[PDB]
């Protein structure tokens, strides 16, 4: 069903797709090979529908994430990139595209959450979560809070929470124990003991969310929010004099945020891996292939080495490479389903008194790792 | 559900 001499290739309409488009002219000059790219809605929850029956793009861009349960369902072509081309991206990207300890996708762009700061009213921000406290004493003297962030959903909260040791699923050797949760750890405890205490010494208010706080920030009311580069060009609107960095640290180690790698997966069923391959390794992920699609939609932070070093000429984008390395892989299991759920209870039960913070995590550990435990039904 | 498993 699917044509072969060309590449059908689906992406996400809110990215670069006319600079991949791009690209593909490019491709189609040099081999005369028809490249074209389509932006289908929910095309990540279509793929799996038509690649089960052999049909489909030649080449999927999404989140890895996602990719973990398009290869457990082979849907997902191995791909083959030699030493020589791994060696132009960096090495944690690759992290995010092994399934099996197979590598099911090439990694194109990063994205993580990072301290964005008014350099107005703040052109020296905290390093550490430790004096936020303090500095949200000293600026709503002037009536401004020190940091608004979203405090409903755990992508936003873990970064601390983590910080001193939690994570979701235990990471080990490009493989993933589903059966190790670390979400009631004496690390998770500590960081999400300071943030209730944060919550619960009225520092932050617990029912702040995504548009409260991006609100509150562009409008110049917090000193602080963390959010990632898709929240950029709001900023930019409301030309609020703002600066994005590293993420605090608690208890003297990173934040850890999650970290999306937009990655580009081959068809398992495509007659066209070659093409795919060729296109996707000397086309896409060059300096000229990713800056035509940047060019079209901002990227962000990229994969590729080369190319990161420059767009990292911008601080923005250096901060969120930063904050990426010093993060967690989103992991790429459908056990994930489980974790947010039961975390964005334990989180939402801590922060409004409901549970104390050891008997939330406790819960949630249970929980995750019992919906961890077995598939099928 | 209605199929199975274990995965
Ligand atoms: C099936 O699994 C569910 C989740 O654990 C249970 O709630 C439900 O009671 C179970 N049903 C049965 O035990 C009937 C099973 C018939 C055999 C199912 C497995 C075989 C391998 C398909
Ligand atoms: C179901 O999965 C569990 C492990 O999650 C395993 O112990 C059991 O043998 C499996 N049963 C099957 C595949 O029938
Ligand atoms: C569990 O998930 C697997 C994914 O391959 C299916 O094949 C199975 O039928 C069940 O949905
Ligand atoms: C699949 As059963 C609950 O009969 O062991
Ligand atoms: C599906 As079972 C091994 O918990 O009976
Ligand atoms: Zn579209
Ligand atoms: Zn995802
Ligand atoms: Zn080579
Ligand atoms: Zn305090
Ligand atoms: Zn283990
Ligand atoms: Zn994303
Ligand atoms: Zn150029
Ligand atoms: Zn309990």
């Amino acid at each position: 069903k699917i044509e072969e001499g060309k590449l059908v290739i689906w992406i996400n309409g809110d990215k670069g797709y006319n600079g991949l488009a791009e690209v593909g002219k490019k491709f189609e000059k040099d081999t005369g090979i028809k490249v074209t790219v389509e932006h289908p809605d929910k095309l990540e929850e279509k793929f799996p529908q038509v690649a089960a029956t052999g049909d489909g793009p030649d080449i999927i861009f999404w989140a890895h994430d996602r990719f973990g349960g398009y290869a457990q369902s082979g849907l997902l072509a191995e791909i083959t990139p030699d030493k020589a081309f791994q060696d132009k991206l960096y090495p944690f990207t690759w992290d995010a595209v092994r399934y099996n300890g197979k590598l099911i996708a090439y990694p194109i762009a990063v994205e993580a959450l990072s301290l964005i700061y008014n350099k107005d009213l703040l052109p020296n921000p905290p390093k550490t979560w430790e004096e936020i406290p303090a500095l949200d004493k000293e600026l709503k003297a002037k009536g401004k809070s020190a940091l608004m962030f979203n405090l409903q959903e755990p992508y936003f909260t873990w970064p601390l929470i983590a910080a001193d040791g939690g994570y979701a699923f235990k990471y080990e050797n490009g493989k993933y124990d589903i059966k190790d949760v670390g979400v009631d750890n004496a690390g998770a405890k500590a960081g999400l003991t300071f943030l209730v205490d944060l919550i619960k010494n009225k520092h932050m208010n617990a029912d702040t969310d995504y548009s409260i706080a991006e609100a509150a920030f562009n409008k110049g009311e917090t000193a602080m929010t963390i959010n990632g580069p898709w929240a950029w060009s709001n900023i930019d609107t409301s030309k609020v004099n703002y600066g994005v960095t590293v993420l605090p640290t608690f208890k003297g180690q990173p934040s850890k945020p999650f970290v999306g790698v937009l990655s580009a997966g081959i068809n398992a069923a495509s007659p066209n891996k070659e093409l795919a391959k060729e296109f996707l390794e000397n086309y896409l992920l060059t300096d000229e292939g990713l800056e035509a699609v940047n060019k079209d939609k901002p990227l962000g932070a990229v994969a590729l080495k080369s190319y990161e070093e420059e767009l990292a000429k911008d601080p923005r984008i250096a901060a969120t490479m930063e904050n990426a390395q010093k993060g967690e892989i989103m992991p790429n299991i459908p056990q994930m389903s489980a974790f947010w759920y039961a975390v964005r209870t334990a989180v939402i039960n801590a922060a409004s008194g409901r549970q104390t913070v050891d008997e939330a995590l406790k819960d949630a550990q249970t929980n995750a790792a019992a919906a961890a435990g077995c598939k099928x039904x | 559900x209605y199929x199975x498993x274990y995965x």
